[PDB]
């Protein structure tokens, strides 16, 4: 049952990120932004403290964000929305990428 | 015998200061998240292959 959708399911994904090689960049950066929001959240876990409650959402919200936002792109990209076009899906995420990073750098004092 | 007499001195009482973490771990964990950063940048250019085939011209 799943033990066999799991190799499908492997098999389907690296062909696709093989075929295109967009598509892995992407997954790349997709998987080590999980890595340092998880960092930060072992780093709360470490001290049992969480002082600069701003900053700490500052850090980890610009990686919750930058990770849908990527996401997002992945699935504007793999098949495009009916008026967007590659292009403008792509001009449009350097938009969102931008008012997220200026927010985040305004909330962390 | 109300206010006839010298009064008690009173003294404000203040709160702490939130205690901040000793900078060696601070240290630490930043070296992680530089660590992490250099090993993204390489995964991009050795692993995966960010080609920079078309470079314009
Ligand atoms: C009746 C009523 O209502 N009332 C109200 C009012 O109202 C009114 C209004 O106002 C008016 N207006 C005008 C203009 O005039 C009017 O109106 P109207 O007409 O109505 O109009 P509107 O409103 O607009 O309309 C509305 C609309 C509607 C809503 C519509 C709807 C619709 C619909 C459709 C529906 C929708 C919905 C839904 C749901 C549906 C949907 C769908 C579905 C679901 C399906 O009129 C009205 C009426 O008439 O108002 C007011 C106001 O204005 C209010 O009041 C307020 O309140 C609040 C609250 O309260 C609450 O809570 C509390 C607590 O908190 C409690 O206590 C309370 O209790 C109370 O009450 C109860 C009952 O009554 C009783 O029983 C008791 O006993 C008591 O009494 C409550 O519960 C409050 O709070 C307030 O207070 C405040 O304020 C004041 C001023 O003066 C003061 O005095 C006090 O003290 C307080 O304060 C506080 O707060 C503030 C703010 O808010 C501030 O400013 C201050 O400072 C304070 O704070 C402090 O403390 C606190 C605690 O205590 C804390 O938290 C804080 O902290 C924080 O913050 C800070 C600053 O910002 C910061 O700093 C911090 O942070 C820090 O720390 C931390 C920790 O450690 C850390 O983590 C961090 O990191 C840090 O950071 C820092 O540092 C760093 C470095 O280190 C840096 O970087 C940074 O920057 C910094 O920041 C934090 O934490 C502080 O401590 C008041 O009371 C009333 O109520
Ligand atoms: C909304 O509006 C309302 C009204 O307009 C605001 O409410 C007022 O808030 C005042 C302060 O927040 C409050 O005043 C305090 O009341 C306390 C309790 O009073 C009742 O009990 C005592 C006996 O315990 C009775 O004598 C009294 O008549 C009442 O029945 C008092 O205990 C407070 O006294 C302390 O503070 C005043 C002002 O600083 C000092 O003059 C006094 O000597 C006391 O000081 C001790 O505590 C301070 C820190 O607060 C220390 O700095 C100081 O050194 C003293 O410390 C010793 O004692 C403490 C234990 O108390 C101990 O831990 C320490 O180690 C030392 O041994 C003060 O009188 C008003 O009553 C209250 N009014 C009403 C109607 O409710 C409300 O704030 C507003 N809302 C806001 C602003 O958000």
């Amino acid at each position: 049952d799943f033990q066999e959708t799991f190799k499908t399911s492997k098999r389907a994904y690296f062909a696709q990120i093989e075929k295109y090689p967009k598509l892995k960049l992407i997954d790349t950066f997709c998987f080590f932004l999980v890595l340092l929001g998880v960092i930060q959240c072992t780093f709360i876990i470490l001290i049992r403290d969480n002082f600069p409650f701003n900053a700490f959402l500052a850090g980890f919200i610009i990686c919750v964000g930058q990770f849908v936002l990527l996401m997002s792109l992945r699935l504007q990209l793999c098949n495009s929305f009916p008026g967007i076009s590659k292009n403008r899906a792509f001009a449009e995420f350097i938009v969102a990428s931008l008012i997220l990073h200026f927010v985040c750098l305004h909330f962390i004092n | 015998v109300d206010k006839f007499g010298i009064k008690p001195e009173i003294h404000h009482i203040f709160h702490a200061e939130p205690k901040r973490v000793a900078k060696p771990i601070a240290v630490i964990f930043v070296l992680i998240i530089f660590i992490t950063i250099l090993s993204l940048i390489v995964t991009w250019l050795n692993s995966c292959a960010a080609a920079f085939n078309n470079i314009p011209t």
